[PDB]
């Protein structure tokens, strides 16, 4: 029955599977995708966060980062009353159902927990601190809190960890203003686009998108981003699971800053999973 | 301009001179690192490509393996920016080089793009994935590879020959394996090799960081914005035989 | 005759008033600070339900009530039994004196609970900072047993027809006999309320005999008129009454009135509307 | 002088005259509103004072109900201003009136104030509790009771007519009522009481608030540092026999 079954599927034109993929997922919801790396026992020997904890990681350099805005582009594909076409304004309505499609398959009470750290006590009914909130919640739910959780677990089993954080809007960017530094929009200056003639990008960013390629080939090369031996700017400091240190990738120079949002992933990483696997 | 024929394990190649303003590289784009995976191959592992006669033409991007296609914003940059710039095919496992234009003289460290989009989308020829200026302003290697993504990378029914799963990380890994086979004949090192990727290509990134087999394959990661760990990356193996068997029943099978 | 509970009590009056003192303390459930064994019952008969359903299902219409804390509700308490503390040192607890001591000060709640209190109130840059943590054990007592429970009555009254006025007490006064570190105290405000400055023989400041003639004054108008404001002196800053919406409340110390919003609005959350929920689903 | 003796419902009290920088302060302390809690009394609601011959001494402040006396810090200044200041006496219901010195002609205002002390300990007659500067500066007259506290005051086995619980809130309530009766005799305005307290004083008044036999006897409430609804300021009624059967175990009462 399992070979028959897969045959069957084999003779589907590829377009019809493509047409009732997303049918497939369970509970609707944002920032979900249907077909995704199985933990197996083959490829995958146990759960990544498994993996993670007891690994082979001592003589590895390792450099991660986000963005400043992480969650917004996924708010228009799911959240309530979201659109890259108005201000994305949405009721304490709207976003508490969005919490439920943010953080999908989750207990009443976990929910009610996202709803307590995020929401803002003074103003709970206010519509822009709700939209950014919501934003945060599936920004950190699904990338800074995850990244945050590797970073430090290898660095704390001996590997060389950088981290950074990409906060500058480019000029080019179609995307409204309330989205920010959107999920993926580093990527157009790690690859120098800026450099091309055909693109409208700003002098000004033109030197910045040489900074980020030499960052990241001096990483290539040699394990470590900075620049060799140049005390003319500042340092770029690796990740410690103490000191938490990441810069800031921006139009500005190197800003070094402590901790990369301790606060939301104590609850996402610690708390959140205790309260799960309790109810 | 004679560096534009390079010869790989397979056979030989044929590239395009790409312009930029510092000065010019030399790409090739649409080399078959794996037999095309479709018929009885869908959902299986991939096969290395056989060896090839004559030369093949990798002066353009070749197809975009299958996904569904954005259609929230039509027209929209934004959007489409993402969305694919060359024809769906399942045969799309095919992978492009960039390499400095006058070909280093020493082995020089090389950098490997793995896109992302959720595993669901995606390919190594969009634009904003173009390597001329990293590999110009910086004289590395860059090489990017396709992957299957959606159900044809990654439909699973643990336990059966004819579904295993991960099969589109099983397609980047071989792409990793033919760096290590010929990453030489543009100048490169086998034994200084960088992953980078994006959202769900740094969720690859990640995995091939925990799957010993790929360990071998690379020395240094960069993860942008993903990690393996997240909540999105990965399901259990009920969950994809329920979602497997789903997708078979909406769409008619048993 | 017998019965039961009849001769417990019988036998209790016998005891001398010192015996039955001598041994208060002992019938606490457990070790904890801000407890204490005899206080009112819920028994149907003056309460005729807990304070809350009471609170929650009440009409207000016709009363003006006036409300308010000082600045560090907790730390007075903490010297009374929390692992580390004391008066005459700085009391620089570590992270396992603090984890100990907010089982001591929130008694009677699960782990889970007890987490979710660490979660709210630990600085996850400096876990361990230990004037950071006495700060924080601070807050948790002084929030879970008086800030909250103050702030959840207001919110309450206001919204269900009372007038409220709620201030923050935020002066040291110049006299106080204990440490630095315990800021404004449980009790620090009532000296000035009563007007002791104006005592020649307690050694007040001169400016702080004017600030307990102010607060003297606002107490006055209140019982006068259910209004802290001079109803003639409009330009004299404005004590705007608490609501739940706007949450506003006024500063009481030696500089003019000033209006804040929001009674901890943030860790009261936790306290009045999650930790409950918590308890009942696990 | 003749506005030191002032005749209340049940007797003729004699006052005292107390000085401050603004001026004088006619003052009645100890006045008794309950016929002492003592002996087959203990545990039980209070009952009123009966008449009396003769003047009673009002010129200073009567015993303070039994209590525990803090022994943390000894002859320290931060906690000995809590202790008691007279003797202890199980005979500890009476209160305390400050007026104006001249006797206001028009019905005044009066604030009725409750003492904090956990339930377990307190005063009227403490140092920072004395009324003479809040009468002198704002003209109003004050009123401050003692109220049984600890296990005279709360021990509870509820259901039983014996030791039912709350006798310390009737307490208050009882000279609540004393005040309605009385106030005036001294230029209160029995339609214009305020009751304020702080801490375990609090919420003491916002029982009151709660309780309608007490709504009655206040119009307005002023909560300093402590609400009824705070987690320590109630029991249950099982947790209460609870308390109550260990106390008598602990103390040889089968
Ligand atoms: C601040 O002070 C507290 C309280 O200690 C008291 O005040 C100090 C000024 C000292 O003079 C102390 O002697 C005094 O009691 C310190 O906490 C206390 O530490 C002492 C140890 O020095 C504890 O005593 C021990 O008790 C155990 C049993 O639990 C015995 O086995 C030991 O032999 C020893 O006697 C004491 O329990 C503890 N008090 C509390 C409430 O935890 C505190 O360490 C100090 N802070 C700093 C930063 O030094
Ligand atoms: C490069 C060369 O000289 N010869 C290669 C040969 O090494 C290679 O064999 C594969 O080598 C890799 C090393 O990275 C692994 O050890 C392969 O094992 C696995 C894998 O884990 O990748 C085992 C796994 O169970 C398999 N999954 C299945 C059957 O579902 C995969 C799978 O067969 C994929 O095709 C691998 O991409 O392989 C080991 O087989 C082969 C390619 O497999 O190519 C030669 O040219
Ligand atoms: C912001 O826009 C969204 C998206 O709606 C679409 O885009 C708008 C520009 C407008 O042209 C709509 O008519 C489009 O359908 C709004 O979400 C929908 O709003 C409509 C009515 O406003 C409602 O009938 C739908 O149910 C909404 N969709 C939901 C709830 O999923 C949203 O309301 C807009 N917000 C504001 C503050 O205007
Ligand atoms: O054999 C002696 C027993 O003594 C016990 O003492 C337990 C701790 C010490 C007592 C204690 C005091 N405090 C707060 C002190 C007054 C502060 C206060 C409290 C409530 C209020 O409302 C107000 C308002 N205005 O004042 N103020 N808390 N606890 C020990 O367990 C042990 O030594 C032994 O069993
Ligand atoms: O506040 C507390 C509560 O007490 C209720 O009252 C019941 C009082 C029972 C006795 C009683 C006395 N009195 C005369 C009042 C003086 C009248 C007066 C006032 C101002 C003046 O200038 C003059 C001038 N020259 O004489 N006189 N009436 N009854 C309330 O009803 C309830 O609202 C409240 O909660
Ligand atoms: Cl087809
Ligand atoms: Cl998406
Ligand atoms: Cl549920
Ligand atoms: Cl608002
Ligand atoms: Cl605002
Ligand atoms: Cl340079
Ligand atoms: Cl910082
Ligand atoms: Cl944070
Ligand atoms: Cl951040
Ligand atoms: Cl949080
Ligand atoms: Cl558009
Ligand atoms: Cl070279
Ligand atoms: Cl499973
Ligand atoms: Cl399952
Ligand atoms: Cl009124
Ligand atoms: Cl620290
Ligand atoms: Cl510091
Ligand atoms: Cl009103
Ligand atoms: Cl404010
Ligand atoms: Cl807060
Ligand atoms: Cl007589
Ligand atoms: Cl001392
Ligand atoms: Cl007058
Ligand atoms: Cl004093
Ligand atoms: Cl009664
Ligand atoms: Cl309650
Ligand atoms: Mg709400
Ligand atoms: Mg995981
Ligand atoms: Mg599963
Ligand atoms: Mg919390
Ligand atoms: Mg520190």
């Amino acid at each position: 029955n399992d070979t028959e079954l897969v045959a069957c599927l084999r003779t589907r034109p590829a377009q019809v599977l493509v047409n009732h993929e997303w049918h497939v997922l369970p509970q609707e919801s944002v920032f979900r995708f249907s077909f995704v790396p199985v933990v197996d026992g083959d490829f995958l020997s146990d759960t990544p966060e498994a993996l993670i904890n007891a690994g082979d990681f001592h003589g590895l350099q390792v450099l991660v980062g986000v963005v400043k805005d992480e969650g917004s582009y996924f708010l228009v594909y799911g959240a309530p009353g979201f659109s890259k076409d108005n201000e994305s304004l949405i009721s304490r309505a709207e976003f508490l159902a969005g919490v439920r499609v943010g953080v999908p398959q989750v207990s009443d009470l976990a929910a009610e927990a996202v709803v307590l750290h995020y929401t803002d006590w003074l103003h709970p009914e206010d519509p822009a601190r709700l939209r950014e909130a919501l934003s945060d919640v599936v920004g950190d739910h699904n990338v800074v809190c995850p990244v945050a959780q590797l970073a430090g677990r290898l660095a704390a089993q001996g590997a060389r960890v950088y981290a950074y954080v990409f906060e500058h809007r480019a000029s080019t960017l179609s995307w409204p203003l309330w989205m920010g530094v959107p999920h993926g929009y580093e990527i157009e200056f790690i690859f120098g686009i800026p450099l091309d003639p055909s693109r409208n990008y700003t002098a000004e960013e033109k030197i910045f998108a040489q900074r980020l390629m030499r960052y990241w080939a001096n990483f290539a090369r040699t394990g470590d981003p900075n620049e060799p031996r140049d005390p003319k700017a500042p340092q770029w400091p690796p990740y410690t699971a103490g000191a938490q240190q990441y810069v800031s990738l921006d139009l500005r120079p190197l800003e070094v800053r402590r901790g990369l949002r301790a606060q939301a992933c104590a609850f996402w990483n610690r708390f959140l999973p205790k309260l799960l696997s309790a109810t | 301009d004679a560096e534009l024929l390079v010869t790989v394990r397979g056979g030989r190649l044929r590239g395009i001179r790409l312009k930029t303003p510092g000065g010019p590289v030399s790409a090739f784009l649409g080399i078959p690192f794996a037999e095309p995976p479709m018929g009885p191959r869908r959902f299986l592992p991939p096969e290395p490509k056989q060896p090839w006669s004559g030369v093949v033409d990798a002066t353009t991007f070749q197809s975009v393996c299958y996904q569904y296609v954005d259609t929230l914003y039509p027209g929209f940059e934004g959007t489409e920016m993402w969305n694919p710039n060359r024809e769906l095919s399942e045969d799309c496992l095919y992978l492009n080089v960039w390499t400095p234009y006058p070909r280093p003289t020493s082995p020089t460290p090389v950098l490997v793009w793995i896109y992302g989009g959720g595993f669901y989308s995606g390919a190594s020829s969009l634009d904003v994935y173009d390597g001329r200026f990293l590999v110009q302003a910086e004289r590395t290697v860059l090489v990017s590879m396709n992957y299957r993504v959606g159900a044809f990378g990654f439909l699973a029914l643990p336990g059966s020959r004819e579904a295993p799963g991960n099969v589109g990380l099983l397609d980047q890994r071989l792409a990793l394996q033919w760096v290590q086979e010929n990453v030489a004949a543009f100048g490169g090192d086998p034994t200084s090799v960088t992953l980078f990727g994006e959202s769900a290509g740094a969720a690859s990134v990640g995995m091939h960081l925990l799957s010993p087999p790929s360990r071998g394959l690379f020395h240094r990661a960069v993860l942008q914005s993903g990690a393996p760990n997240g909540p999105w990356a990965t399901v259990g193996m009920g969950e994809a035989r329920r979602r497997a068997t789903q997708l078979a029943h909406l769409v008619g099978c048993p």
